[PDB]
């Protein structure tokens, strides 16, 4: 039967980028033609593979990651990028194989009084590895004196809220991202086009 | 032995539409992805669009997105490019290109010969052809002057005279029209015996001119 | 976007020389790097795909190497027909395919003297109003040649425009056509119409002239 | 790519008045991205308000911000002499950006200057140069005229002027005019004088000294 | 006791290089967003560069390819290497914690250090007294120095009321000159010593001039 890409794309609620969702897709026939030629995507970029080639390829597992970020930040969901998102929230490898798909979700994810449910990690000691997920909410120590879980000077809550309002500039409006990763092991493939 | 034949290029005004076609042969056309690539006069190569084997998936470069349209008829083995709202920057030679299918990624293994698209609000004027009579061999030729736009095809003796022919690139004189020179060197012996006629053809203005060149 | 930087922009090499072209990428593009050859007026042709794979039918004197950000195209033995402009193109970002600036390869050869011919304006053209004086330099090398118009021993500049053919696939020589355009009123005003040529293959400047209506 | 524009360029108000500074944006910027900074003369900028309306630590209660979308406002409720500074708005899109800044000049009543003239020191004379300094101390408004007279001869071309910023405590200006001559030229004349005209003076004020006495 | 203390400013020739320093106390440089903001003479603020705690670096378009931001954890200090400097790089450079984004604003700020890009040379100042005659006036003339700045205090900072230090004026010779004055009651002239403390930072020229009557 068919791979369930719709449960990822058509989902009514999306994850925050720091707690990005991953759906592991296995043991199914993937119909990329219908998936791609569907909604209108403001961003569609593939690396190491053509979108029109996926129907001929077989993979051991396929990963579909999804989250929400700012408009100005979509450029960071790409190989070899840096910034608050790529460093501290969601990181693709330099040799990334797969596709990044983004579309404006201002009608669904912004609120008149500001949507503060979507967050991104603002402070972190070091950068994330590729495909690493950090859901910690420990107070960030920006100075010498420890925090002991109490916010204060040099002691910051690690996550910040976007506050999406429906009439912000497009650079500040929420965008829904889906990232398709294609895992090729030396094992029998379970996903073919 | 894979062939791609383009057609449909010509003259078009800013804001108007035009449709280019690409007929494929001698390979399983309905199972390969097809591309359009263009090259503005004197500039480099720019990828334009791609279409999937079944025509379902289409992808465009940012410079023509929402403005051009790519399509294909697999029963006719023809690739199409629909160009609307043509700006001055769209003036280029448009190639179609077969993929290759040996990689996971796009590349261009076979190219079409390209067709020229000139976005302009000028008038398609036919060329004027004048001889260049000769005065230790000799040289004679023809002068294609005051025509627009590119190109003009010049042969000698309807394609029989090949060796020793030099057709110079056109030059855009101050009048906005083009001026072209085509010469051919022949032995000074056969000058009043052999006949020389240059074959000028200007498809944009539909002009075919044969001129006698005698000393 | 991924930018492809090709160096050098242009190079001169003689037949039989080893030619190497360098293409650099703004970021790692794995091995998806392809090379194309484009003759003057002709469509590009694929030489190498995936950094080092030889396309079917391409001569063996072509090869490629490299990975990450630095890639190379090599012509082990330059042939005369190898005169063209050579492009690299990255295929790692498949929906934003970008090309390099291109490297124009020119064939270096021995000095060839130009054959100068001068043509008076035709009688069919004088009936129209304009008059063009054509001067032809044929089968010379190198391209650098000075064409000087002299009307009644008066130096002319700004009335003409030159045109050079691309390097010949046979003997690797150039050719030039200078078209001295002027009205009919300026034509009968003078008598002498000369064409002076200065070239590296000439021990002294050569001039081909004619007198109006003689 | 979101450009911000501050208005007005300069603001002239009296102590105790209400100061309204605008920061307009081409596109609508969320309020949590807007900040205000204060820079006093010769000092580093200081953070006043962040998030459009949240006051920074230790900032007096008279400073307040508000607005959203394309129009942000910084308000100085009760204006004080020490509030003389330049105020910048600042936001982040793809990179940090600063507005052009708005200058807040403080209005004051007329004040005539105290005029002083200083002869060149003997230590400088030995080096071959004489600098004669005329001081105009604590005046308002800024417009003043200083004229050097050497032996009753008006001088031009050999003097330079410098004015302080508005004083942070009394909003007055101070001016310094320096007459420069060679030691040789300085010994040739006896009476050095600078004539000062100002709105606060009913008649021009002249301050002079005689070389030697 | 939070501070950012800058150093490394002064005179540098066009096309030269210079490294600024920003020593921190009360915060950890390697654990914060750390930025550089600069201010050309008489102009507004301009963000220049930022280093993230994770190591990422970003630069304004006006400095890309010429500036490099860095830090030293053991010295808890931020740096800015400035290469290929020109006249548009002449400014007061501030360091600051933060990036100017929500939850991450520029706070605190360094005191600033002035960088002067010119082909001139460093000259120390000469300090001369402005000797007085209800209230009197006295001061110090600081003449012929380059580049900026000089700072002047009075009685080692114990005298601040009524001090006016004028902005420097560029003399026709290319050296700056300023004056610092203070107004005091006339009775204290004979029973209160007045010293002006001049500090020309680019040359470390510290001069203390007692201003007595004559
Ligand atoms: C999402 O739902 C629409 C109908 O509401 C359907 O047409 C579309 O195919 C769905 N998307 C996917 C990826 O299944
Ligand atoms: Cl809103
Ligand atoms: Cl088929
Ligand atoms: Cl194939
Ligand atoms: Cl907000
Ligand atoms: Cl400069
Ligand atoms: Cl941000
Ligand atoms: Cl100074």
């Amino acid at each position: 039967n068919l791979c369930p890409f719709g449960e990822v794309f058509n989902a009514t609620r999306f994850a925050s980028v720091y707690a990005w969702n991953r759906k592991r897709i296995s043991n199914c026939v993937a119909d990329y033609s219908v998936l791609y030629n569907s909604a209108s995507f403001s961003t569609f970029k593939c690396y190491g593979v053509s979108p029109t080639k996926l129907n001929d390829l077989c993979f051991t597992n396929v990963y579909a990651d999804s989250f929400v970020i700012r408009g100005d930040e979509v450029r960071q969901i790409a190989p070899g990028q840096t910034g608050k998102i790529a460093d501290y929230n969601y990181k693709l490898p330099d040799d990334f194989t797969g596709c990044v798909i983004a579309w404006n979700s201002n009608n669904l994810d912004s609120k008149v009084g500001g949507n503060y449910n979507y967050l991104y990690r603002l402070f972190r000691k070091s950068n994330l590895k590729p495909f690493e997920r950090d859901i910690s909410t420990e107070i960030y120590q920006a100075g010498s004196t420890p925090c002991n879980g109490v916010e204060g000077f040099n002691c910051y809550f690690p996550l910040q809220s976007y506050g999406f309002q429906p009439t912000n500039g497009v650079g500040y409006q929420p965008y829904r991202v889906v990232v398709l990763s294609f895992e090729l092991l030396h094992a029998p493939a379970t996903v073919c086009g | 032995e894979v062939q791609l034949v383009e057609s449909g290029g010509g003259v078009v005004q800013p804001g108007r539409s035009l449709r280019l076609s690409c007929a494929a042969s001698a390979f399983t056309f309905s199972s390969y992805d097809m591309h359009w690539v263009r090259q503005a006069p004197g500039k480099g190569l720019e990828w334009v669009a791609v279409i999937s084997y079944d025509g379902s998936n289409k992808y465009y470069a940012d410079s023509v997105k929402g403005r051009f349209t790519i399509s294909r008829d697999n029963s006719k083995n023809t690739l199409y490019l629909q160009m609307n709202s043509l700006r001055a920057e769209d003036t280029a030679v448009y190639y179609c290109a077969k993929d290759g299918g040996k990689l996971w990624v796009y590349y261009f293994d076979y190219w079409g010969q390209g067709t020229l698209v000139t976005v302009s609000s000028a008038s398609t004027k036919g060329p004027s052809v004048f001889p260049l009579a000769p005065s230790g061999t000799a040289a004679l030729g023809c002068l294609v002057k005051d025509y627009f736009p590119e190109p003009v095809t010049v042969s000698w003796n309807s394609g029989a005279l090949t060796s020793g022919v030099h057709t110079f690139p056109a030059v855009l004189q101050s009048s906005g029209l083009y001026s072209l020179s085509s010469v051919v060197t022949v032995p000074s012996s056969s000058l009043g015996t052999q006949t020389y006629i240059c074959n000028v053809n200007h498809k944009p203005s539909n002009t075919k001119v044969d001129k006698r060149v005698e000393p | 976007d991924i930018q492809m930087t090709q160096s050098p922009s242009s190079l001169s090499a003689s037949v039989g020389d080893r030619v190497t072209i360098t293409c650099r990428a703004s970021q790692s593009i794995s091995s998806y790097l392809n090379w194309y050859q484009q003759k003057p007026g002709k469509a590009p042709k694929l030489l190498i795909y995936a950094a080092s794979s030889l396309q079917s039918g391409v001569p063996s004197r072509f090869s490629g190497s490299g990975s990450g950000t630095d890639f190379t195209l090599t012509i082990s033995s330059l042939q005369p027909e190898d005169f063209a402009t050579y492009y690299c193109q990255q295929s790692y970002s498949t929906l934003a395919l970008t090309f390099g600036g291109g490297t124009k390869v020119e064939i270096k050869r021995t000095v060839a003297a130009p054959s100068v011919f001068i043509f008076p304006p035709s009688d069919e053209q004088l009936k129209s109003g304009t008059a063009s004086v054509v001067c032809l330099l044929n089968n010379f090398y190198p391209r650098e040649a000075k064409v000087q118009w002299k009307v009644d021993n008066a130096l002319q500049s700004g009335n003409s425009q030159e045109s050079v053919t691309e390097q010949d696939s046979k003997d690797s020589t150039y050719s030039l056509s200078s078209t001295l355009t002027l009205s009919k009123a300026d034509y009968e005003k003078h008598k002498v119409y000369a064409c002076e040529v200065t070239h590296q293959g000439l021990s002294s400047p050569v001039t081909k002239s004619f007198n109006r209506g003689e």
